[PDB]
């Protein structure tokens, strides 16, 4: 009853700029549905057929030196141009995280509203960095240019003890600490 | 490999037409320019593929269509005198070389009755020039035509010649003050004195004119100024 | 590929809605896209619109090129439609949960193809039409898609929420339950 | 407010 | 912009653009027909060669120079500059205003003369021919209506390795004569005025 998939076909493409050590590398992908069949890699200098589906496409494109010359200029024309232009608000965006310690026997240190994604969350038990077989979740993208992370800690309390969650981030001069 | 059709056209104010551009080089990008003497080459519209077009420098008044990869069509809905120009088509594969077509000059006039074919007269070499330089120059005069859509060539013994020929770059106005004035053009053919003095050598000046077409209606008594070749000829003399 | 940062133009065309999308992501975060109906560039964060500009023709015509590639690939692939990949749904809040403190509930739909989705929020079993927002159909490296849905709510111990997701890979709508 | 660059995708051989 | 040089010499033409560019190009237009691409220089380059051409680029001044060495008669044309815009469509070019270049021939044995050609049975006009003058002479436009004067043009008799300038003047006027046809124009005193 119903549940018959409507007729649907898809084409998608990619234009990827890989910046590293002042170098730009450019990849252009041609994908039918979920099958990449043709690719241009600037380190290769010409098109390559990823699948048999893309052999006629890669053969014709490699015949036109006009087209090849236009793709070889992309690392300097687009990648380097957009990399140097956006440097201020994207390469150096800093958002300070917020830390929160509360239990659910696990202890959860919740870090919110931070950019970029590189962050270090360590657990301390009475000044000692007892990792104590800690379990942390993967990085959580919120989709609005902010990240999340949750780090669990197996704890068995002694009254008077203090657990400290220290968080080191590129947007923090000194580590932020919060105790339980 | 870029082709433009038509090459010449004369229209009445308010009439419509379509310029067709074609290329057999599988180029992905195509352009339509217009060139007037004062402003240089200016872009009207361009297209980076089937189904997509984009505006240029001077877009107002022109429409474009890219239903096929090989053809780029430029349309004028209501022709105006400001659209009198030469329209160039080009194709490319990127931001490198653009391959241009031969061009298409279009003249928009208020009254189609001002279209006149040319009169072609050939003038035989001066006898003094032959005695002084041992060379003979023939002059050809195309006169009283409108629009300035002419292609002049020289034919010796029924074959076209290019050596020793020099045609004016563009026709001049017979009356520069009056608009819609008729045009004139000159060309020269210089041959050796031995060649001109041969009575069996045939010289002919050919002027291909471009005027009205089949679909245009003519309601006047004089002959229809259709596109035609008007010719003048002269034979050698051993005097 | 070695990279300090990755900037990618991602775009697709398909038969059903959405028929097209053209976006640009910086380190896998959508920085801007071209609204194909309004023919306008839309920036994800308002700070981006003050420091950058993008001619909408870069998206509209690129979508046009891909539509031609779509029709070409349909004929050569003998009208092969791709297998439906069912989505994965996870629901989590943006900030740590505190009763009476305004928060944002995030529904992350992941690893689905084709990019045709009906997503809706349910509060206590009934529809929520206000306080909602959504992201684009974001690209993945395996050429599947993921998407974010947002709902601003006030946490209460007597409220339960659901993210109802419809997809061609599912024989029945998927309810992802979440509560405080 | 400076403008970002883009690149045209190419048409498949057909 | 206009410029004229002698055949076999060097020609240098200049242009300037307004926006930031990725590549600059030079185009040539002979016979008022289709423009032809000549050379392309990228923003990373300062000099590039092609045939007898050498293009120079200066990103700071936003100008460029084209150098034509050992110029020939076929180099006579208009020369344009074409640039793209950073941030715009990579294939959308903007053409600047052109400069006209005329490569005058080297007249070996100048013999300036004004001849009257044989009137035609089909025409009411009388034609005079000012020919065989050297490239130093400039023809001036007629200042009298009903008297039409064309500018000098160069013909090449390739068989005899001979080049010559010429200018034509005609009029439907009984008082019009070749002795006063090319008045209002500076012509050599050496000019030969034979009678018909
Ligand atoms: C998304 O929702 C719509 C409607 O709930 C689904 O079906 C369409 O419903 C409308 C009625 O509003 C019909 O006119 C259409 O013919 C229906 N089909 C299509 C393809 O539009 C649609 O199937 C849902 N999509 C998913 C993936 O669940
Ligand atoms: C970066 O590039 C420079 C120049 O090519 C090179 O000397 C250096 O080793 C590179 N650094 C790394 C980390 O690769
Ligand atoms: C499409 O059909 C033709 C004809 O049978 C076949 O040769 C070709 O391999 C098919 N291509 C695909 C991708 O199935």
């Amino acid at each position: 009853a119903s549940r018959a998939t409507p007729e649907n076909y898809l084409f998608q493409g990619r234009q990827e700029c890989y910046a590293f050590n002042g170098t730009q590398r450019f990849l252009e992908r041609y994908i039918y549905n979920r099958e990449e069949f043709a690719r241009f890699d600037s380190d290769v200098g010409e098109f390559r057929a990823v699948t048999e589906l893309g052999r006629p496409a890669a053969e014709y494109w490699n015949s036109q030196k006009d087209i090849l010359e236009e793709k070889r200029a992309v690392p300097d024309r687009m990648c380097r141009h957009n990399y140097e232009l956006g440097g201020p608000m994207t390469l150096q965006r800093r958002v300070q995280p917020r830390v929160n310690v509360s239990p659910s026997n696990l202890l959860v240190c919740h870090v919110t509203d931070f950019y970029p994604g590189s962050i270090q969350v360590r657990w301390f038990l009475n000044g000692q960095e007892e990792t104590a077989g800690v379990v942390s979740t993967n990085l959580i993208r919120n989709g609005d240019w902010t990240f999340q992370i949750l780090v669990m800690l197996e704890m068995t309390p002694q009254q008077g003890d203090v657990y400290t969650c220290q968080v080191e981030h590129t947007s923090l001069d000194s580590p932020v600490t919060v105790e339980w | 490999g870029v082709t433009q059709t038509p090459k010449f056209r004369v229209l009445k104010t308010g009439q419509s037409m379509t310029l067709l551009c074609a290329q057999d080089m599988n180029h992905e990008y195509m352009y339509w320019y217009r060139q007037d003497p004062g402003m240089g080459l200016r872009l009207i519209h361009y297209s980076v593929g089937e189904g997509t077009t984009a505006k240029g420098e001077v877009p107002d008044g022109y429409n474009v269509s890219r239903l096929k990869k090989q053809n780029f069509l430029l349309g004028l809905e209501s022709a105006a005198p400001s659209q009198t120009s030469v329209y160039f088509c080009a194709s490319s594969q990127g931001g490198g070389e653009q391959y241009f077509g031969p061009g298409t000059r279009l003249t928009v006039t208020e009254d189609l009755n001002k279209v006149f074919p040319p009169e072609v007269a050939v003038f035989e070499p001066s006898e003094a020039e032959i005695s002084h330089t041992q060379k003979a120059t023939l002059v050809c005069l195309a006169t009283g035509f409108f629009p300035d859509h002419v292609e002049l060539s020289w034919w010796v013994n029924g074959k076209e010649v290019h050596s020793g020929v020099c045609t004016d770059p563009q026709p001049l106005k017979e009356q520069p003050a009056l608009n819609d004035s008729r045009y004139c053009l000159s060309s020269r053919l210089r041959v050796s004195a031995t060649f001109w003095q041969n009575p069996r050598n045939h010289f002919r000046c050919q002027v291909q004119f471009y005027g009205l077409s089949e679909n245009d209606e003519w309601t006047q008594d004089r002959a229809k100024p259709v596109t035609q070749i008007v010719s003048a000829e002269a034979w050698g003399r051993a005097d | 590929i070695k990279a300090d940062h990755v900037s990618t133009y991602a775009a697709f065309v398909q038969t059903h809605r959405p028929t097209g999308e053209f976006m640009f992501e910086f380190d896998e975060d959508e920085m801007f896209y071209v609204d194909l109906d309004k023919k306008e560039t839309v920036w994800h964060l308002e700070e981006f619109g003050q420091a950058f500009s993008f001619e909408a023709q870069g998206g509209l015509a690129n979508i046009a090129i891909l539509n031609n590639n779509l029709n070409t690939l349909i004929q050569r692939s003998n009208h092969t439609q791709a297998t439906n990949d069912p989505p994965e749904v996870t629901v989590f809040p943006k900030e740590p949960v505190e009763l009476g403190q305004p928060n944002t509930l995030i529904c992350h739909i992941d690893k689905f193809f084709p990019p045709v989705l009906n997503v809706t929020w349910l509060c206590n079993g009934e529809l929520v039409t206000e306080g909602v927002a959504e992201s684009l159909f974001l690209p993945r490296t395996d050429y599947s898609f993921h998407k974010f849905h947002y709902l601003t709510f006030v946490p209460s111990a007597e409220d339960f929420y659901d993210c109802r997701v419809e997809h061609w890979g599912l024989d029945q709508p998927l309810l992802k339950h979440w509560e405080a | 407010a400076t403008g970002l660059a883009w690149e045209w995708w190419r048409t498949v051989y057909e | 912009q206009a410029l004229s040089i002698q055949e076999g010499e060097n020609a240098t033409m200049n242009c300037s653009y307004k926006t930031s560019i990725n590549n600059l190009q030079w185009y040539r237009q002979n016979s008022g027909r289709g423009l032809v691409h000549l050379i392309l220089i990228r923003s990373n380059e300062r000099e590039k060669h092609s045939g007898r051409l050498r293009v120079t680029l200066d990103t700071s001044k936003k100008s460029s120079s084209l150098l034509i060495t050992a110029s020939r008669a076929a180099d006579t044309a208009s020369y344009f500059c074409a640039t793209d815009k950073k941030g715009g469509a990579t294939n959308k070019l903007i053409f600047g205003t052109g400069t006209l270049l005329a490569v005058q021939p080297n007249i070996q044995n100048p013999d300036p003369a004004v001849y009257q050609l044989r009137d035609s049975k089909s025409s009411d006009k009388s034609v005079c021919l000012f020919t065989d003058f050297d490239s130093q002479t400039n023809v001036s436009q007629s200042k009298d209506s009903d008297v039409y004067i064309t500018d000098k043009c160069v013909l090449d008799m390739r068989s005899m390795d001979f080049k010559s300038n010429s200018a034509v003047a005609w009029s439907n006027k009984s008082d019009f004569a070749c002795a006063n046809a090319f008045n209002n124009s500076i012509i050599p005193e050496d000019t030969f005025f034979p009678s018909p």
